[PDB]
């Protein structure tokens, strides 16, 4: 349901991948993670990585944004040429830093937490959190001046 | 490239603080990267949350611990949990002695000692996204989060 | 053997202390759960007093179990037979009698 | 210890299959050291090319070559210290990913040209078991394909075969032990029977 | 937000809640073993705990270090089990120290357990109420006469992996014998020493060029038979 | 608890913790210590 | 009265430090002759692999992109 | 049930120990705040003496509640009904009577 | 309320413990300084005994301050009114009377 | 950072009770440690760059 | 102080100390740990 | 010599405390094994009263053995000869008599 | 032993142990920490 040429999705996906050439960096990462010949497909394998998280990540990365030259451009794109054998963590971190996400083991699948504007899921007051001996239900900290 | 650099700079300049607020048994609902609002009465100068002591469906009213003060302008909202664990929201009509509130509609199944929150028209939500959730082999979950 | 037969004279101490899971919320609110799945074991601080000749029999019976292993006992508290293990059984000797102190821990095993 | 090096040299001089139908000494030199590395680096390179490990014996600096050796003593649970918990012999295992099954050994070919050739050694039986863990190694003095393959195969075989370790702190007799002494452990708990006392 | 039912959410918010039991499953099928089910507790009738129709046997087992974090090292849990009577020992000498096995952990409120576990029965029994997690065994850290300890890891754990993986070689094949890339399906020809054999159990490619020629597979050779001279 | 015997035990526990930590920081993400 | 010897389960959660309960050692605080906290070196010494306990694993020069 | 319906012995202890936020360094200035909202919940060290037969009923009640499951109680201190939990309740079984020693920690939820 | 009115019967304990800065030099020589700037605070270990009906009033008065907050009191030691805070006020109940134990800490606040 | 607020809560109940199996001590909140490298490192892994060579 | 519960607390404090010390040694002068 | 040949006072303590392997996490299932082979070796807290002149002989014996060098002893508890060692044996020298307080930990080797 | 004063001392001993171990690992074999 994804046409890479127009970068436009049709509707509900329901899985069922398709062999097409795309610049979508999310599915480049998906290929890196679950390819048996050269990637990490022997270890790991499918059903261990959240495909729907990558689906939403790709949809986000395919949005149109100002080009800066008066035109438009997709938000985030591939065109890397990996030549030197780095550790799998290095390449995974590079991919997850190019699009602002972070890989976390959900508990059943390896999800990705993309930095997106999301909605509040729950609300916590001092009557819903553990009180330690000192009266600090919520401890706060700040980033440093030079950071 | 400019967008990547600008995202880094904007995140560093805007997102500043983090919170640790280890919670009770409900922490099993949280996956890292979940946005949550924190209503801390110490951070604010007022009280904006608590538990529901008693519910009177007829002449619909709620009994709340602490004292709640309505704002001069606009309207406030009160968030209650219904009988299906769904966080419904109602509009506050009149609070008599800061313990007895009268709202537009009492949701069904609102039980006693359930969590109620207040939303004033001139208060920021103060959302935080979770980064780490630790089970404490006790039943409590240690949650770390950063501004959103 | 299997069943404890000797009698406990002075008035034992019975300790329950059930294990619970407790969470302390903020302004006076809490959260409590039974932690475990079954019952509470309960332990008996018990004292015997026996003639200087039956003391060898008592020590042999308490040694054949040797800390592990469980023997049957009917406490004079609820009068229901339970399975207990003893792991200390200190003993003080006198001129005509020997006084035993023990901690019988009730086990489901 | 010159006698340890003597036995090490005798071991390194043994004849083994060449792989081309002939024979070859087990381990050989032909290194050309040109860059000033720390003495520890060069000593470790030499002690890794032949599978030994330098240890201060107490009077001399001995080397513990990985050789098939015989049992020197036997320890049961009646001869070792008992801690609070009933664990006279504690055991541990190597991790899943620390059991490598594919090695790339870099040797220097004297036939094509004196350049670095990579020789790949694999254990397909172990790749069906512990996934596929790969490493890179530099056979220090290797100039013969057989020696590089032998180094890689020794690494793979050691990782696949030797798995567990034991801590069994003993009594006063421990002064008899030098590192690299083979000892039999007769643990009645590990077995289902009693075989010592 | 985890895919967990509304009954569990209702139970989490209650002031007085039932006990939360944790049921463990060890799965060694992918490594050559069976599936074992354990729970630290029995039920009120002194029997192994029946959950969803499956009996989890009583055995001392407890886990720790379970957390969900992204920044830093991948989280490594740990599972401590009893090794009295030499059960785990028997597994370790049999299943390569259980390395590569799968540990499945279920959190279930006791109120939702099957009615079998209770004398009076369970009206709220709901076999769909559970929270599941999967992990792998990385190393049996300790194994003594008393207990055993296992290090767990997330199934991803990109620790020893590299990318890209395929390596350029001469005089050696990097393909898996009779694999899809190798594409060989012929009868037994030779063993890893290029010795001609007709036995199927002794048929393995030597991974050299001659071994490929023995099977007329030189088109599918994984090596590159020119690069040795260009690197001089 | 006497100070003499306790301080060495604390120091050795600290050294062991530093060992474990330095080894665990050379893992994938870590910090390589 | 004993040797405690911390293992690997004790250092991983307060699980078997209470298994042996360390009651005699804890109440005795210690002694000059015997030493506590021995910290068996099983898992720590095998972290890099078994083959690293037998050979020092010579290193290789740093890769330079210029070549 | 939900109401402790036994009578306690004369000597009963009531500890209060309120929870406050106190800030002070060395011997300098001090600041005090009332911390939570539900002040102090006190703690009642309670002792009972009942015949050897009602011991079973009392212990069955206490063990049915089992640490969690607070119950209603009217202490003879302020004569005002409150909700409490019990976690230890040791017992000493004399020849004709038994003596319960328990603690009641007042709660809110 | 502000002023403590109930009387203290048995003989209280008055503890001073002034905080000082002390340096121990070598062969018997030293260096001493008062550390703080404003005097010493002093604390009173005090016991009340009151009828079973006034105990509720005493408990309510001590709860209205709740550990924090300071009330006026004139100790029967120097007979000068000071400001104190109480944070324990344990109480033991008897047949006709209740005996309170407390620690009044004098504060400049 | 200093024996300042360890005596603030005074840890009297925990110290006299030593602790318990169910509850855990020394939690060590991850506030400052997790944010030392910067907030942007808590959301993206911060890809690295190849070592600079003087030869170029 | 019971040994069982105290030893784990000491170990965890030691690991936190390793955290803090490595991170502070990655500062300007330090040792880069 | 190799045989303690003195007579002990009536009150003497005999602790057992067997050594077993016990595995249990939290309040769940428990497993017990008998650990070693030589079960429990007990401990006899022993006291003696001797005239002031034979104290020299008794302490010469005990100091000659000096912690190690177990000796043969027949306790009046089971009347069966065993091998024991002593490590403390404090003494209290009265006007006309001397009281020894010692411990006997039985051994195998 | 009071908790407040003991935890700071234990933390400082942990920091010292981390220093000593990190400096030890910069020796020949070690780990270079
Ligand atoms: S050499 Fe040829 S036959 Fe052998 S594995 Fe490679 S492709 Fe297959």
């Amino acid at each position: 349901n994804y046409n890479p040429q127009t970068r436009q999705y049709s509707g509900i996906w329901d899985g069922t991948f398709k062999p097409a050439y795309s610049n979508n960096m999310a599915w480049c990462l998906w290929d890196m993670l679950t390819h048996p010949r050269y990637g990490m497909g022997k270890r790991l394998g499918a059903a261990d990585v959240d495909k729907w998280a990558l689906y939403v990540i790709g949809q986000y990365c395919d949005q149109s944004v100002p080009d800066g030259f008066g035109g438009t451009e997709p938000r985030i794109t591939c065109n890397a040429y990996l030549t030197t054998q780095r550790k799998a963590w290095d390449v995974l971190s590079d991919f997850c830093s190019a699009m602002r996400c972070m890989p976390v083991w959900n508990g059943q699948t390896l999800t990705f937490v993309q930095d997106r504007p999301s909605d509040k899921t729950w609300t916590y007051n001092r009557s819903n959190v553990v009180m330690p001996d000192d009266g600090a239900p919520f401890r706060y900290s700040f980033s440093a001046l030079k950071d | 490239a400019h967008r990547a650099g600008l995202w880094l700079i904007k995140t560093e300049l805007l997102e500043t603080q983090t919170v640790d607020f280890s919670v009770g048994a409900e922490g099993l609902r949280h996956v890292p990267g979940d946005v949550i609002e924190i209503c801390d009465d110490d951070y604010a100068g007022i009280s904006t949350g608590g538990r529901v002591l008693a519910v009177n469906s007829q002449t619909r009213t709620l009994t709340l611990d602490r004292e709640i003060t309505l704002p001069s302008s606009g309207t406030a909202l009160i968030s209650l949990v219904d009988g299906s664990g769904n966080p419904v929201s109602v509009e506050v009509q009149s609070v008599t002695d800061g313990v007895k509130v009268k709202v537009s509609r009492v949701p069904d199944g609102v039980a006693e000692y359930s969590v109620w929150e207040l939303k004033l028209p001139t208060l920021r939500q103060r959302l935080f996204r979770c980064v780490s959730i630790r089970e404490n082999d006790d039943g409590t979950y240690a949650i770390t989060a950063v501004q959103h | 053997m299997k069943t404890f037969r000797w009698k406990v004279k002075p008035g034992m101490d019975v300790a329950s202390v059930p294990s619970v899971r407790k969470v302390r919320f903020g302004d006076g609110y809490s959260q409590r759960a039974p932690a475990g799945l079954n019952a509470n074991l309960k332990t008996y601080s018990v004292t015997l007093s026996v003639p200087r000749e039956e003391a060898t029999v008592l020590e042999s019976f308490l040694e054949e179990h040797g800390g592990w292993k469980s023997f049957l006992w009917t406490p004079p508290y609820e009068w229901r037979q339970i399975k207990v293990t003893c792991a200390k059984w200190s003993s003080r000797v006198s001129m005509l009698r020997v006084e035993f102190s023990a901690e019988f821990e009730q086990v489901v095993n | 210890d010159k006698w340890a090096l003597y036995v090490i040299g005798q071991y390194c001089d043994q004849s083994v299959p060449d792989g081309f139908g002939g024979t070859e000494p087990r381990i050989t030199c032909n290194a050309y050291l040109t860059t000033q590395r720390k003495a520890w680096d060069v000593l470790s390179d030499f002690c890794s090319a032949m599978r030994c490990m330098p240890v201060w014996n107490g009077q001399t600096l001995t080397f513990v070559q990985d050789r098939p050796s015989d049992k020197t003593w036997t320890y049961n649970r009646s001869n070792v210290v008992m801690p609070d918990d009933g664990a006279p012999f504690r055991y541990s295992f190597s991790a899943l990913k620390d059991r490598h099954n594919a090695v790339e050994v870099n040797w220097i070919d004297p036939n094509n040209g004196w350049e670095t050739a990579t020789e790949l050694v694999e254990d397909t039986q172990a790749i069906a078991r512990y996934g596929r863990n790969v490493t890179k190694m530099d056979a220090f003095g290797c100039t013969s394909r057989g020696q590089a393959h032998r180094a890689g195969l020794w690494l793979i075989k050691t990782e696949l075969l030797e798995t567990q370790t034991v801590d069994f702190s003993v009594g006063a007799e421990g002064l008899r032990h030098v590192p690299g002494d083979v000892i039999e452990i007769c643990d009645d708990d590990y077995a289902g029977i009693s075989t010592g006392g | 937000m985890q895919d967990i039912r509304q009954e569990t959410l209702n139970e989490c918010t209650r002031a007085e809640q039932s006990a939360s039991v944790v049921l463990w499953e060890i799965d060694l099928t992918e490594v050559g073993g069976e599936r074992y089910f354990f729970c630290n507790e029995q039920n009120e009738k002194g029997e192994p705990v029946t959950w969803q129709g499956r009996q989890y046997q009583p055995y001392p087992i407890q886990g720790s270090g379970f957390e969900l974090n992204g920044k830093g090292t991948s989280t490594r849990p740990t599972l401590t089990v009893s090794n009295l009577y030499g059960m785990v020992t028997g597994m370790a000498e049999d299943m390569q120290s259980l390395v590569g096995g799968t540990v499945v952990r279920r959190k279930v409120y006791a109120r939702f357990l099957d009615a079998v576990n209770f004398v009076n029965g369970n009206s709220y029994a709901d076999p769909e109420q559970e929270v599941i997690s999967r992990w792998r065994i990385e190393q049996c850290s300790e194994l003594s006469a008393v207990s055993a300890s296992f290090v767990l890891s997330t199934p991803t754990e990109t620790d020893g992996a590299v990318f890209p993986g395929r390596i350029m070689l001469a005089n050696t094949c990097t393909w898996t014998y009779r694999g899809d890339e190798c594409g060989y399906s012929g009868p037994a020809v030779a063993d890893e020493y290029d010795q001609p054999t007709s036995d199927i159990t002794k048929d393995k490619c030597s991974k050299c060029l001659s071994g490929c020629k023995f099977r007329n597979n030189v088109g599918n050779f994984g090596g590159f038979l020119s690069i040795n001279k260009l690197s001089q | 608890q006497i100070g003499p015997a306790a301080l060495k035990a604390v120091y050795d526990m600290a050294r062991k913790g530093a060992r474990d930590e330095i080894q665990t920081q050379m893992r994938d993400g870590g910090l390589f210590s | 009265v004993f040797q405690i010897v911390l293992g690997a389960a004790a250092i991983a959660g307060s699980f078997f430090t209470a298994g042996a309960t360390l009651a005699a050692w804890g109440a005795a605080i210690g002694a000059g002759g015997m030493t506590g906290i021995l910290f068996s070196l099983g898992a720590s010494m095998v972290l890099g692999g078994v083959a690293q306990m037998l050979a020092p694993k010579a290193r290789t020069p740093r890769i330079q992109t210029t070549d």
